[PDB]
């Protein structure tokens, strides 16, 4: 049955112009714009078991001293997380007669190159976006793992991370999220495990002589294409995220956006304090709106925004409080419901 | 001719009884791969048929590895046996349009068989003459 | 022929490898679609002399 | 779609009642087409249909100019009232094998619709999307 | 063919008629033949009704 | 975070029932990994359980391939299936000491779980949330 | 529970030896002669996809032009045919160590690499006379399922294969055949495809390292082993097959071969190619039956070669003698 794993004959067919030759010029069509994995800064391990990050769980506070007592002695008490790296690889498998025959073999390896780049970088960011390790054992801790829950009161200061999350009434498949991530030493940062190095490592193995568990030995060609990286959230007044945006409203006067991320920016405890580069990352639905909602035409019932000639149409959205607003395609308009902590 | 192992549908396959293809090609996209630039494809019959009486050779392609619901897109119709030699085709030249998600060969005959085999897949040029 | 367009219509689907296990490659699974001319074409005989 | 006169099985022919192909191919002498390079046709309605039930466009090839002897390489089937729209290619999308001295295409519709149209023809690159 | 409308200045010419008649005519021919082939519709959107 | 595939007791191995380990590790010479340096261990629950009742997850090691003499090293108790969740580990971070030979997990269950995974074995690299 | 799988101690001790090393004189007992291989042309394969070829088909009507008098316009119908081709691999596996262990390693492949090259000779000989696409579509087609027929009375002009074979009358298990093809550009050559070079191609693959079932890693030499080839009859009436020769009668008097050799000549093609190679190609019963003693040789360097009507009459080990009865087009 099959027919998927291998570069088969009919998509080789498919892979070249009228005149015989391999397409240089392939409309892709399905690539995405991720800029996450871009502006992200991310450094070497480094380390023993792990990156370190040092938690605060205790103060001394002090003791009102009556005259004659004697005040106790405190201590401050601290707590340690850990964040690990992920690694995954692709390879690609094709019969070197199947590259003769085509005429021409740096073109079909050039092909091959670009499609597994693009979809190693959609899948990494895919899994920053969504690292739910907890189910997978792989597939580093990404965000939205971290953030999973939400705290409907009480969320005067950072207690947990359920105080970092805004609900916003969404029901159904139909929801997403903004994410305002901090890049920084201390703030957060990607990671890579020391030995090996940034970015997409990829390597061409040259002609191969694969052999079959049956006795047989028809030669392949192979590209190795390999990058890890891991990631690093050490404090949680650094991230807010927005759950429950129900996409069946945010097209129509339901939900204004401005008002949660107003929310969400005073949620971001440690902006009062310049830690690192800033974002606040969408999917563009949201930016869209935002669009929807910063210039309005003929809007329902709001927008007190009042405009003048040459400005009805409107201008761009790169900058929401100062904050670049990076347009990240991983984000999905699904994400299920995000739960309400008791 | 170059025909190869894995875009194809059966090999030497009797099919003597009622019997359907075994290697169904599965595409996780509907490619639909007939557009454009042609695939050539064989339904040659690849040795002689003893005591048929037609073989309907069907197309079938479905949305589900079982092909819950099939659609036709090359049928060969009531092919009486006198004509099931070697060489036989049973379809269109190249691929035809239509090809949604899963692609299976059926093998209808009007009564058993005591010979007969096929060799339907994907061709990289036909052979004629 | 015509024109010949080759759109993409799917990309693989990597995997975390753990050590010592292997990954199991896959395609750059592409799709076609070509395009064609079409002719205009006017006269005028307006009598020479 | 480059059409060409000359090579055109029928032009803008109305389809209303059984009836055959306007214009009838002959290629001088008895040989092949199908085979070796292909050759791209398009038996697709034009305009669109009423009440028939069905329609049967077929591509009969004959020796003789005039077609006593009928021999089917390639049958549209008895394609559904609802799908005679616009643009629905009825046929193969290459030519079949095995072309005679002569070919035509034979319209045999359920009913008789008040109305229906077809422009057959062999084209130098079939226009996709 | 050449690119864009083109235009030929076909200049004099006959013009034999069906019953032995003849007289000059010129001819001036225009011709084009385009096709548009949106090879990506991701750079294209539509509003229509 | 980075695994392996030897040093890996399970990989969402099912304890629908009291079931052990698959991959029970050899280390050539007996030794004793716990002593020097630390080396991870995880035994994350993966695939939230459902009806058990209690899980124990015992660590025995062995002298032997066949587990006829088996030397417990660590414990988590009767955990209920209330948690029992996805990312919760069941055992000490880092191996015991007094690993002999071999090792393996035992998954004593109180009851039937119609649900419920593990990935038991060492990881390069803990992950503290 | 064998030995012949791989190369063993056993052969290397049978070969390389002479008190000393490898021996560049291996005799080729079984090498049967196919000197089509040799009179065959080759063509790269321009098209890409399955060799091309336009054949004339119709012939326009010219005119007597009767003072002042229009000639209508012609028109000159053409056919087109594509030959498909294929491909045939082989693979050498020595152990390292055991090419190693041997004093020299380039003869001890090179010796191993002319045995292959004579298999690929054979094998492709005899799919090149007996190559059926009709059975394996693996296969590209030799030359003679194109011509598994014939008419009972010749047509007035070749309009068929059927047309270009001879019925020479016979039945049984027993019966032969007999070519006559002339080799040209415009009449039959191999066809090796575009990127693939011509002929059979040696790979050397250096040294390599091998795996089992329980690991059992060993470091082996392969030598990869590649031959394309397609056959493409251009203007078949260029190719006329006698069939159905019943050996048996021809070992006794009862069918003569100078008469089916005349009949075949007779439905040949006049030779007007240039720098177009013919011959006959008929197994050794034939040329035995030749015993009849003027049809003659003639002179090329005074050779073993019978010169039939200025046709050189090679004798192909390939033609089996045990052929199928070819069925009649009524």
């Amino acid at each position: 049955t099959l027919g998927n794993t291998y570069l088969t004959l009919a998509d080789v067919q498919k892979q070249k112009d009228g005149k015989g030759n391999v397409t240089s010029e392939i409309i892709e069509m399905l690539a995405e714009t991720n800029p996450i994995l871009e502006d992200m800064v991310v450094m070497e391990c480094n380390d023993g078991t792990g990156h370190l990050t040092t938690i605060r769980t205790g103060l001394p506070q002090a003791t009102w001293r009556r005259l004659y007592e004697g005040v106790q002695p405190a201590k401050s008490t601290t707590r340690q997380i850990k964040d690990s790296t992920g690694t995954l690889e692709a390879w690609s498998e094709v019969d070197e007669k199947l590259v003769k025959l085509s005429k021409d073999k740096q073109q079909l390896m050039l092909n091959e190159a670009a499609a597994f780049l693009e979809g190693m970088n959609q899948t990494m960011a895919s899994t920053l976006f969504y690292g739910n390790t907890a189910t997978d054992a792989v597939k580093f801790m990404g965000l939205a793992p971290r953030f999973n829950a939400y705290r409907a009161a009480r969320n005067l200061k950072p207690v947990d991370t359920a105080d970092q999350v805004i609900d916003a009434g969404g029901t159904g498949s139909d929801l997403t999220s903004i994410w305002m991530v901090v890049w920084g030493d201390r703030t957060a940062h990607g990671l890579y495990p020391e030995g090996t190095s940034a970015g997409l490592q990829r390597e061409y193995l040259g002609a191969e002589t694969k052999e079959l568990g049956d006795g047989g030995v028809y030669r392949v060609v192979r590209e190795k294409f390999e990058w890890d990286l891991g990631l690093t959230v050490r404090d949680f007044r650094y991230v807010v995220r927005i759950a429950n945006i129900d996409v069946s409203d945010l097209q129509a006067g339901t939900i204004d956006i401005y008002a949660l991320l107003r929310k969400a920016y005073y949620r971001l405890e440690n902006r009062v304090i310049t830690g690192g580069r800033a974002a606040l990352y969408c999917n563009a639905d949201v930016t869209e709106a935002m669009d929807a909602a910063a210039t309005p035409t003929s809007s329902t019932t709001a927008s007190y925004v009042r405009l003048t000639p040459m400005q009805v149409d409107g201008k761009e959205v790169m900058m929401y409080r100062g904050i670049p607003v990076r347009e990240c395609d991983a984000i999905l308009s699904t994400e299920t419901a995000v739960p309400s902590v008791a | 001719m170059i025909m190869d192992k894995e875009n194809t549908f059966s090999y030497k396959q009797a099919i003597t009884g009622t019997a359907v293809s075994t290697n169904v090609i599965d595409l996780g996209v509907s490619r639909d791969i007939g557009k454009g630039v042609p695939v050539p494809i064989i339904i040659q019959v690849v040795e002689d048929f003893a005591d048929a009486t037609s073989l309907t050779a069907t197309l079938q392609t479905s949305e589900t590895e079982n092909f819950s619901s099939a659609t036709t897109l090359a049928t060969s119709g009531a092919v009486p046996v006198a004509d099931l030699t070697a060489g036989k085709q049973l379809a269109v030249q190249y691929m035809p349009l239509g090809t949604q998600r899963y692609l299976r060969v059926n093998y209808t005959v009007s009564g058993t068989a005591t010979a007969g085999a096929v060799t339907a897949g994907v061709v990289m040029s036909h052979q004629q003459n």
